[PDB]
């Protein structure tokens, strides 16, 4: 149940 | 021997080492008193001490999120998006902060995934990182020692000394236009 981070492309 | 000794470029910052003209250049590169550049993947040109790195990221790069855990999932969204882009986040484990970077570069597209430790070169030797792309009956794994932010990742990416893949590989592990990179940090 490892934590997931939705990373958006850098602005 | 018999040669004139010159002080280090960072003697003003606290370096108590004096070397001759020839040996001077080789040390100044590996010097502990050398200012740390911004670890964020060309827009920011900030420099300062290592103790000023975490506050700099908290203030000037508020959009970078930090996840707690030695084993996390870096889900980089819109990997098919037009142009060369960057994905960055931080990993908090073992009482240290790690910078996780996914770089998309224009190819004759290619991807570069690497982990940096917010700390010195000596501190990075005590760690190891694992990057894996997982799918059905498929897995691509990359394991190495994380680079210190003191030396950076510019030379590492150019030498492909990180997880390197193209558009063809990315589409095999992409789910709804997003690529999930499993990041595991370990103490060695
Ligand atoms: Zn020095
Ligand atoms: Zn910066």
């Amino acid at each position: 149940p490892k934590p997931t981070c939705m990373v958006p492309p850098m602005p | 021997a018999n040669s004139v000794l010159f002080p280090c470029k960072y003697a003003s910052s606290g370096c108590e080492i004096t070397l001759p003209h020839t040996e001077k250049a080789d040390h100044e590169e590996l010097c502990e008193f050398r200012p740390y550049s911004c670890p964020c993947p060309a827009s920011c040109k900030w420099q300062g001490s290592l103790d000023a790195v975490m506050p700099h990221l908290m203030h000037q790069h508020k959009s970078i999120t930090t996840l707690q855990g030695e084993d996390i999932v870096f889900l980089a969204t819109d990997i098919n998006l037009p142009g060369a882009v960057d994905w960055v986040m931080m990993q908090s484990c073992f009482g240290f902060h790690f910078m996780l970077v996914l770089e998309k570069q224009e190819k004759y597209q290619q991807f570069f995934a690497i982990v940096q430790l917010i700390g010195t070169r000596k501190q990075a030797e005590n760690f190891a990182y694992r990057l894996e792309l997982n799918g059905h009956r498929r897995r691509l794994t990359w394991e190495a020692t994380p680079r210190s932010i003191h030396e950076g990742i510019a030379t590492a990416i150019m030498n492909s000394d990180c997880l390197v893949f193209d558009t063809s590989i990315a589409q095999l592990f992409a789910e709804n236009g997003n690529l999930g990179i499993n990041v595991t940090i370990s103490m060695c």
